[PDB]
RNA sequence: AUAAUAGUAAAGAUGAAAUAAUAAUAAUAAUUAUAAGACUAAUAUAUGUGAAAAUAUUAAUUAAAUAUUAACUGACAUUGAGGGAUUAAAACUAGAGUAGCGAAACGGAUUCGAUACCCGUGUAGUUCUAGUAGUAAACUAUGAAUACAAUUAUUUAUAAUAUAUAUAUAAAUAAUAAAUGAAAAUGAAAGUAUUCCACCUGAAGAGUACGUUAGCAAUAAUGAAACUCAAAACAAUAGACG
């Protein structure tokens, strides 16, 4: 990996964190019971 | 024990061989006692390192196990000269937990006595069974 | 003592090579002149031939009078003077 | 007190540090000078400077090898130099 | 009269040459210019701060390899012995 | 009693503003000799003129400047000059390296500090440094 | 083991300064007895200024008297005596440091050493 | 062999030394060999050397230390001043003796210390010099003083009856320009090779 | 940080300014005197040492460590799936600790705007003790072992030399030869060979989803497919640009 492959990757490691941020409410509620 | 002494010497041979500078000083009390009791301090065991005691523990068993005077290396002395250093370092970890680089080298030198038991095993079965059972394994 | 190699260089030379000239006589004297002004009150007879001479030297132009080759030699034996291994 | 009266201040002058000189009425600025020379020996200005700011260890460390270098690559370039003014000098 | 600067004195016993008289020897020699370095580990001198002084500069610091001129081992050594000195009050 | 001894002349001279201070060292002349020695080797200082280049009329950013240091300098002279504390020896000491610094030293080579050059006995620098301590400040961005 | 020692010791009085220091060393050496030990050298250092104003607790001190004590132990009883002596109010600054014997037997103080001495051999002749 | 001829030949014959050739401190006695060329040899650059010398040398002598260098030139320099100073020692005529009471050593594992003088002077002592003017009792000698006197390649101690102030303190640190006679009492030579001469002014 | 001393109007900050537990309740600077944490200036080259993470104020204890000789063992070795142990920073769970620094938050600037870069308050955190967790550009982006190959210069240690010389060894570091290589360059390995393990097979989608295991948790490991392209990547070259 170059610098500029990297940043690709980079990206797309934030876009996960995000979604993970976004979905915790709901990754809670499908976790507890089930 | 009470009277045993560092540095690779015997008491009864120290005492001996002051006896014989004595005679020889003559030949060409009090203090000579306190001289002595000195001389035996310093090179006692209790005051000497752990180092000392655990050199003399390896020729203890070396002599114990060797099949001939001259031996060192061979398995069975191999293994427990191993052992005394084993029961040391065991010793050392047990008063310091984290000690991890120790207790390592610890567990290599177990491996290797294994190792060189395995290999006596092969060698000679029975002589390695002897051993096994000195050793309390 | 610690002798210390340098690697292979494209070129060995100096950045800039000072001459080391010497300073100016017109400065000096004014300087002098300066120092004597310092003591003896304003214009005192002190200094009367030092004015003088100062004057002298800056008649024609304020300064009196108006290289080192050091890096065409080091270019010149940069190759001789390496340590570079054969070839 | 008799004792204390006989000890002339004879600790407070070994006792100072070394940033301390006694100047010449002939000329201040001469000790002044000296002083300012003592303190860049020292290093103590550009210690003080460092000191303003935190710089990770790591890149600390990095800058120190940095300069290291270019101290070992300035005298390796001065040896050179020397031997090329001698060449100079004999005909070489 | 004359500073001492620009005059080279050449001692009683030593030869001299023309050359040594003129302004560009004098040059040479200004170009031109102990118990630690004679073999014996400095980590004995830990009680005697005269002498280590002598490796520190004014302020108390430790001198550089480069300034000292040691080798690397006894400079080394020097540095532990000057640091244990500080530890104690003496030095 | 209270016998001056000594002025001390403490120039801090920081990268925004400097810090002129004079203070005479009083030494009373009236116990256990030990103790008697340690009053002697660090002998309490009264102040007698306290400086800064804002107390000249410079504000914000100049008092930061290499001018106005050297007035404040100056000015400190003046008033040791009016106020009699030039009877005695004096000690200059400085801190941290500002331009001010720089202007301060300049001042007392001049005629400015013409009469106290006379009784300075020592110049004396001590400036605190750390051996290890206290984190600074991360290093700007900027 | 063979530990060299170094203490620098309160000097309240002035007119006789090396009584406290001689009870120190009377009473450390003592111990050293009593436990074992061998005290092989007693050296004195003068009355050394001290580099800055060293301070013990509520007192302060700008000179003192210094002393190497050369004694055997076991490595415990060498431990206790250094808590002893960091313990005690009439010593400043207290410094045990091993002498390793792994190569020699008679091995003298690190000044005698410094000087030339290497074994106490030498000092007596 | 080969080998055999190696050894006896002109190069094997200068012993080999890395002794600085730029030595600031007291010279007491030559440290290099002196190496000279013919004016022809000197002409086309050889002077028996592993190289060629730079035409910009225009003196028949030199010393050096290294025949080639990792630098690839030869570590040399073109002097050889110290045959001139032992010329001069033998004008002067002043026989070297051992002051302490000694047989003369060249008459009768390793000593490395130098045997008697370093053969500045294989003269005797005993003889007369005569002239058409006469037999010369005191010899004549033109030196400089320097503050201490040079005096023909040798610095030497020097005495007299008073001190002359006309010529001393009309010019008291240019003494070295203006030359006075001398007159050599004798040579002495102590064990590190330093020639110990001691002048009388002349006026 | 608190207190005292004397002393006078600004201080502190910044590109320049302000806001603030700043200051006419008497500060800042100075001199003292207490306390508190946390850090370790020079030496220093991370040289070296450690399996790697790491590791430079001092001392002690216990552990482990180099070389050469002598003797002994007699292939007992190499590598190592699975497995095991250690593993920076951040994070988390307890209980202490909390000076300085400092995510967040609030405030002041900057700016068209400024959820920033700068400044001020400064909570988590950073610190210790006991754990959890097992990842980093955890990098020499280079798995371990053995045999071998052309030079030079540096140090370091070993031996002899007749302690200070010039020699023989090793070891490392720096320049290279050959050789290899897409080249950059590698240089006793990225060379010549042999052995063993790990891993790769276009780019996106993806270290994602689902599943399982482990964790207090954040998460860690394991790890697909559909869909869509004839792209995608590296070394070097010459420009243009800053
Ligand atoms: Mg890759
Ligand atoms: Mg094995
Ligand atoms: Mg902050
Ligand atoms: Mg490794
Ligand atoms: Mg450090
Ligand atoms: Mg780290
Ligand atoms: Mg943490
Ligand atoms: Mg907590
Ligand atoms: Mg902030
Ligand atoms: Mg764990
Ligand atoms: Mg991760
Ligand atoms: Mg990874
Ligand atoms: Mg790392
Ligand atoms: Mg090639
Ligand atoms: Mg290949
Ligand atoms: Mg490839
Ligand atoms: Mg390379
Ligand atoms: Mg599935
Ligand atoms: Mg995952």
């Amino acid at each position: 990996d170059s610098v500029m492959r990297k940043r690709k990757k980079k990206m797309k490691k934030h876009k996960l964190r995000k979604r993970r941020k976004r979905e915790k409410a709901e990754r809670r509620k499908l976790s507890q019971g089930r | 024990e009470p009277l045993v002494l560092s540095k690779g010497y015997n008491i009864e041979e120290v005492d001996k061989f002051l006896a014989a500078i004595e005679s020889a000083k003559r030949e060409r009390i009090e203090k000579l006692e306190d001289r002595r009791e000195a001389i035996l301090r310093i090179l006692s065991m209790r005051n000497s390192e752990n180092k000392n005691a655990i050199k003399m523990a390896v020729e203890l068993a070396r002599k114990e196990f060797e099949r001939f005077p001259g031996d060192t290396g061979s398995s069975e002395v191999q293994a427990a000269c191993m052992t005394v250093r084993i029961q040391n370092m065991a010793n050392h970890i047990k008063e310091h937990r984290k000690d991890f680089a120790n207790t390592r080298n610890l567990r290599i030198l177990v491996q290797q006595r294994q190792a060189i038991l395995r290999y006596l095993k092969r060698d000679n079965p029975e002589k390695y069974y002897w051993t096994i059972q000195k050793l309390g394994l | 003592p610690p002798v210390y190699r340098l690697p292979p260089l494209p070129r060995l030379k100096v950045k800039k090579p000072i001459i080391r000239q010497e300073a100016n006589k017109c400065l000096v004297l004014m300087s002098n002149l300066l120092q004597c002004w310092s003591s003896y009150g304003h214009m005192s007879p002190k200094c009367a031939g030092l004015v003088t001479e100062l004057k002298s030297c800056t008649s024609e132009s304020a300064l009196g009078k108006r290289k080192s080759n050091i890096n065409y030699h080091a270019a010149r034996l940069y190759d001789r003077i390496n340590g570079k291994p054969h070839d | 007190a008799e004792i204390a009266r006989s000890s002339v201040e004879n600790a407070q002058m070994r006792f100072n540090s070394g940033k301390s000189i006694i100047v010449n009425k002939n000329n201040p600025a001469e000790s002044f000078k000296r002083l300012n020379r003592i303190m860049f020996e020292n290093n103590i200005p550009g210690d003080k400077r460092s000191q303003r700011f935190y710089m990770k260890p790591g890149k600390v460390a990095e800058l120190k090898r940095s300069q290291r270098h270019r101290k070992e690559f300035m005298m390796g370039f001065k040896r050179l130099i020397e031997i090329v003014k001698d060449a100079k000098r004999k005909g070489y | 009269k004359i500073d001492q600067s620009l005059s080279k004195k050449l001692p009683k016993g030593t030869i001299y040459d023309p050359f040594d008289f003129s302004m560009g020897r004098i040059h040479l020699d200004r170009k031109y210019q102990d118990i630690m370095k004679s073999g014996a580990n400095p980590l004995e001198f830990y009680a005697r701060p005269r002498i280590l002084s002598r490796y520190v500069t004014s302020t108390g610091r430790i001198q550089h390899r480069d300034i000292t001129g040691l080798s690397a081992k006894n400079q080394r050594r020097l540095s532990k012995a000057i640091r244990r000195c500080q530890a104690i009050g003496l030095m | 009693k209270e016998e001056v001894v000594k002025y001390i002349l403490h120039g801090k001279f920081t990268k925004n503003n400097t810090h002129l201070t004079f203070s005479s060292v009083v030494e009373d002349k009236n116990l256990t000799y030990n103790d008697t020695m340690l009053y002697y080797l660090n002998l309490p200082q009264k102040v007698k003129i306290s400086l800064s280049t804002g107390c000249l009329g410079f504000r914000k950013a100049a008092r930061g400047e290499y001018e106005a240091a050297f007035q404040t300098s100056g000015r400190m002279f003046e008033l040791i000059k009016e106020k009699n504390m030039l009877n005695k020896d004096i000690e200059v000491v400085m801190d941290d390296f500002g331009k001010g610094r720089a202007a301060f030293i300049s001042a007392l080579v001049g005629k400015e500090g013409a009469s106290v050059v006379k009784k300075v006995v020592k110049i004396s620098d001590a400036t605190k440094l750390k051996f290890g301590g206290v984190r600074s400040p991360k290093m700007r961005r900027l | 083991m063979l530990y060299e020692l170094i203490g620098l010791v309160r000097i309240t009085n002035s007119n006789a300064p090396k009584l406290e220091a001689k009870e120190l060393s009377s009473t450390i050496g003592k111990l050293i007895i009593q436990n074992r030990g061998v005290v092989r050298d007693i050296v004195p250092m003068g009355i050394r200024y001290l580099p800055k104003i060293m301070k013990k607790d509520q007192e302060k001190h700008f000179r003192a008297y210094h002393f190497l004590m050369l004694f055997d132990s076991s490595a415990a009883v060498q431990s206790e005596i250094l808590r002893t002596l960091k313990k005690d109010p009439r010593v400043i600054r207290s410094s045990i440091v091993k002498v390793d014997l792994d190569k020699q037997l008679d091995r003298a103080s690190s000044l005698h050493r410094s000087l030339g001495k290497k074994s106490i051999l030498e000092l007596v002749n | 062999t080969l080998a055999e001829l190696l050894g006896r030949s002109r190069i094997a014959q200068v012993a080999n030394n890395h002794k600085p050739l730029t030595y600031t401190g007291k010279k007491f006695h030559p440290t290099h060999q002196i190496i000279e060329t013919k004016p022809s040899t000197l002409y086309r650059q050889e002077w028996g050397l592993k190289s060629a010398i730079p035409s910009k040398i225009k003196s028949r002598y030199l010393v050096y230390n290294d025949l080639d260098t990792l630098e690839r030139i030869t570590t040399f320099e073109p002097r050889g001043g110290t045959q001139w100073n032992r010329l001069r020692f033998q004008e002067m005529g002043v026989p070297i003796v051992s002051n302490i009471g000694r047989q003369n050593p060249f008459f009768k594992k390793f000593n490395t210390e130098i045997i008697g003088t370093g053969g500045l002077s294989y003269s005797l002592p005993g003889k007369l010099k005569n002239s058409p003017n006469g037999v010369i009792q005191r010899t004549v000698v033109p030196g400089r003083i320097l503050n201490l006197a040079a005096i023909g390649g040798f610095v030497a101690d020097v005495v007299f009856f008073q001190s002359p102030p006309s010529s001393f303190n009309s010019m008291g640190d240019f003494i070295r320009m203006k030359t006075f006679l001398f007159e050599i009492l004798e040579a002495s030579m102590e064990k590190n090779g330093s020639v110990s001469m001691h002048a009388r002014l002349l006026e």
